[PDB]
RNA sequence: CGCGACCUCAGAUCAGACGUGGCGACCCGCUGAAUUUAAGCAUAUUAGUCAGCGGAGGAAAAGAAACUAACCAGGAUUCCCUCAGUAACGGCGAGUGAACAGGGAAGAGCCCAGCGCCGAAUCCCCGCCCCGCGGCGGGGCGCGGGAAAUGUGGCGUACGGA
RNA sequence: GCUAAAUACCGGCACGAGACCGAUAGUCAACAAGUACCGUAAGGGAAAGUUGAAAAGAACUUUGAAGAGAGAGUUCAAGA
RNA sequence: UGGUAGUAGCAAAUAUUCAAACGAGAACUUUGAAGGCCGAAGUGGAGAAGGGUUCCAUGUGAACAGCAGUUGAACAUGGG
RNA sequence: CGACUCUUAGCGGUGGAUCACUCGGCUCGUGCGUCGAUGAAGAACGCAGCUAGCUGCGAGAAUUAAUGUGAAUUGCAGGUUGAUCAUCGACACUUCGAACGCACUUGCGGCCCCGGGUUCCUCCCGGGGCUACGCCUGUCUGAGCGUCGCU
């Protein structure tokens, strides 16, 4: 029953989305590890740029 | 504030860990203030309890400067039990009455083996930490 | 009196086996007194005459088994129970020198063009 | 006489307690078990009932040769070493 | 049944020594909350299965 | 085993067997009576073995 | 008739090994609906989803173009944002719905068959001696046994090679 | 035909934390819980925390066979 | 947790009576006597299935055996 | 007056509501990320001086040996040259269970080697070690009017 005004909207959530979500409360976790084993790697090469 | 991430500082663990500990930490868990005399002669300052050190009692109804010696240790309560702090029953027999070794002072250790090197690796990690400090 | 493990390793197998069976017989007779109803001494001591024997048949059990792994030390093919039992997988798993093995390729490989430790300047 | 009156010819019982599983449903005649299914070399498992999964798993029991296993993953599974004697 | 099988009658015998009371030293413990053995059994009651 | 038993009572105190008759009893355990030969008493075997 | 090879197939409580089953949150392969929505319902939707079966690992799978592009071109696989609720599919109804390029995390490349060239230059097993052996290996001695020419090993693979 | 890395994890081991829940809540289960208990079976599946700081758990007297009262006593408090 | 409510009911298969004993307490236990029933296709004596210690002896009478119990197939001890 | 019924208050009976406690959950995150024929998961049965459940353990049965620590465990008895706990690398780990000599009553076997009988002469008893399927390499025994060479 759509309202007098407004768009017309087909959202995808007709599947079962809620089995299947991500969630990234584990972002910043993530970003320490990342950083850690880059650093990890940067004195592992210790004369070679970090970069590659 | 502590900064060790693999030291707990939540109440029920901390509780679970003192209420379930085995019986070789309830002895160090269990440990008693030595006097000032114990502590000036040989720089330390608590000991765990024993069961023939004389000891006096600081807090509690059964305080006072009277000396006993310690008969048994019972661990599973956090109690120790002294040579005349006791009461009687209603039979007239007489029990002894549950004093928690923080409220007891060491008077005279029993020293042994392998008390005297416990008392001089505490006194010589003292040692070099002050010295340390400065 | 207090029979412990120290003084029963240099002991023979036969006087630890002439030990064993008079372990065993006493323990018997304490059963036996258990049965009829005695004094809580032989109660007590059950305990401590089991535990003795138990003591008495883990040392000649060492001893055993130290013997044949000693004898079979050096042998190439050895019992499955001297074998090291590690986990299944571990087992399964290649050992250090085939995994080392490195074909003649990639052997020269690393001979022409080996990894070289080099710096940029900013 | 489809009631009470029929409920008294219960006296011949149709499972029996199994070999493997320990529960009472090793049928008889189809000398098959209803629990876990003994003949069948694979144990009887559907995902359609978490609750009967879980009520007989790796955890529940004794596990008596896996929980030593997991204190010597932690020493990386030591083998003839000792402590040095004093 | 007087024909009872190997398995069925050691599996009886179980449960009988498992059906006699809590001893009256137990219940003098510290950490003790046993007040009585709730899981006792009754031949007319529980019919233990089988 | 009876022949089991029968050995072993005999080992164990030196005394010949008849007859062996065991069965087991609703608690678990098997109890076995063990007739001995005719030359020897029940009475002085039970006196020297320490059940009275 | 017999003897001796090769080839196909048997019997071994033969010597030495391996697989069986379990957990199964995550992953790989297959099979796989109906509830529900479409205000009914048959195509669709739910949905390559639940259920069912098989197989592992500490991650798995994928993976170094029979690629993307049509630009002044990029250059394995994988994951995040974006492309985008777009191109497109749809009783063109309800609804479904990617990919390229771009910015990042990470970044690592390679090996055979085939064609060829080298006396099969190769490999496995058992006996003996020495060394360390609780990841059974290294060296030496066996006119010791075997695999292999119906093809092992060295050079060498699309970026050329000899 | 091979190949780590960045990637997934409501099973498992050991951990840390919470603007969460506070015993009809929160896992079914804070306790001898997938236990007791029911069904032939597949399966279903609970209720149930709070003495006191210390048992110091009420000596002893009295009526009654006893349950249980009346005194007395312990405890700051048996109005624990 | 109330009214119902100290209510419905404790009415299928003829039936009990007397004296004593234990016991604190007896319509209900035991003994003895009398009167009865089942009437040999039994209210008898023994099995199979099924139940699993219900079998035996002593003690208790806290709870249960829809009254009560000196009794129990109840509870606790030991046998078998 | 009285009895009964109704309203309020005090006190006394249920009943565990509220409140305060929490060795428990839920969620998020971290590191690790290991089962099994040398017998996994699970199940059964046993093991304590007094022991039912729980927990732990496996005929060495609320544990053995070793190491660390150092004077207890405790409801009641009993007895520093190392009691109790923790760690755990040595030893051991009953019966079923992929379960493995056949089927699942725990019956019936077969082979080899020892000890009781014998004094290997055959039985019998006890003890020890093997006897599951599939499959790889090698070895042995083989089969084939399959392909052959010789007589
Ligand atoms: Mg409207
Ligand atoms: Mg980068
Ligand atoms: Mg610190
Ligand atoms: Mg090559
Ligand atoms: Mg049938
Ligand atoms: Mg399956
Ligand atoms: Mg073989
Ligand atoms: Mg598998
Ligand atoms: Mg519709
Ligand atoms: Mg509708
Ligand atoms: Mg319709
Ligand atoms: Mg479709
Ligand atoms: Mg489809
Ligand atoms: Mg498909
Ligand atoms: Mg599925
Ligand atoms: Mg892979
Ligand atoms: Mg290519
Ligand atoms: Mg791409
Ligand atoms: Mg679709
Ligand atoms: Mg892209
Ligand atoms: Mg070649
Ligand atoms: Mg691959
Ligand atoms: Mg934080
Ligand atoms: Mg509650
Ligand atoms: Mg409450
Ligand atoms: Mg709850
Ligand atoms: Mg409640
Ligand atoms: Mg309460
Ligand atoms: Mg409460
Ligand atoms: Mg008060
Ligand atoms: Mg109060
Ligand atoms: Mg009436
Ligand atoms: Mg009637
Ligand atoms: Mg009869
Ligand atoms: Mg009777
Ligand atoms: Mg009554
Ligand atoms: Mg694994
Ligand atoms: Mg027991
Ligand atoms: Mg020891
Ligand atoms: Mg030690
Ligand atoms: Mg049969
Ligand atoms: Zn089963």
């Amino acid at each position: 029953a759509p309202s007098r005004n407004g768009m017309i909207l087909k959202p995808h959530f007709h599947k079962d989305w809620q089995r299947r979500v991500a969630t990234w409360f584990n972002q910043p976790a993530r970003k320490i590890r990342r950083r850690k084993a880059r650093q990890a790697r940067a004195r592992r090469i210790a004369p070679r740029p970090a970069a590659g | 504030m502590k900064f060790n991430p693999f030291v707990t500082s939540d109440r029920s663990k901390n509780r679970k860990r003192h209420f379930n500990a085995p019986s070789h930490i309830r002895r160090k868990i269990m440990s008693s203030p030595l006097s000032k005399e114990l502590r000036q002669k040989y720089n330390v300052r608590s000991m765990p309890i024993r069961k023939d050190d004389e000891v006096q009692v600081v807090r509690g109804h059964y305080k006072g400067q009277q000396i006993g010696k310690v008969v048994q240790v019972y661990r599973k309560k956090y109690v120790i039990y002294i040579e005349r702090v006791q009461r009687e029953k209603a039979n007239g027999t007489t029990v002894h009455v549950g004093i928690h070794p923080s409220k007891v002072v060491i008077t005279r250790l029993k020293l042994d083996k392998d008390r005297k090197k416990i008392l001089e690796r505490k006194a010589k990690s003292r040692q070099v930490g002050k010295e340390k400090g400065k | 009196a207090k029979i412990k493990a120290r003084d029963l390793r240099g002991k023979k197998k036969e006087e630890l086996l002439k030990q064993l069976d008079d372990l065993k017989v006493e323990l018997s007779q304490l059963r036996v007194a258990k049965v009829t109803g005695g004094a809580a001494s032989k109660l007590s001591k059950i305990r401590v005459v089991r535990k003795s024997i138990a003591r008495v048949l883990t040392v000649i059990n060492q001893t055993q088994k130290e013997n044949l792994r000693k004898f079979y030390k050096g042998k190439k093919y050895k019992p499955l129970d001297l074998r090291p039992k590690k986990t299944r997988a571990m087992r399964r798993r290649l050992n250090k020198h085939e995994e080392s093995l490195k074909t003649k390729k990639q052997q020269r490989k690393e001979r022409l063009y080996p990894l070289r430790k080099y710096a940029v300047k900013a | 006489t489809k009631g009470t009156s029929s409920f008294g010819k219960r006296r011949n019982k149709t499972h029996t307690l199994c070999r493997r599983c320990g529960s009472k449903a090793y049928h008889l005649q189809k000398s098959t078990c209803g629990k876990c299914g003994y003949p069948a070399k694979r144990k009887r498992k559907y995902n359609w009932s978490a609750k009967a999964k879980r009520r007989n798993t790796t955890g529940t029991g004794r596990m008596r040769h896996l929980k030593i296993v997991y204190r010597r993953f932690r020493h990386g599974f030591r083998e003839g070493t000792t402590p040095k004697p004093k | 049944s007087s024909h009872k099988t190997f398995r069925i009658k050691r599996f009886l015998a179980k449960k009988q020594k498992q059906n006699r009371p809590i001893p009256q030293w137990i219940w003098m413990k510290t950490g003790n909350k046993i007040r009585y053995n709730s899981k006792r059994r009754h031949w007319r009651r529980t019919k233990l299965g089988l | 085993n009876k022949h089991q038993i029968k050995q072993a009572v005999k080992k164990l105190y030196d005394i010949d067997v008849a007859k062996v008759n065991t069965l087991i009893r609703p608690d678990g355990e098997k109890k076995a009576y063990v007739r001995l030969a005719p030359d020897y008493d029940a009475l002085d075997v039970a006196n020297k073995i320490g059940i009275i």
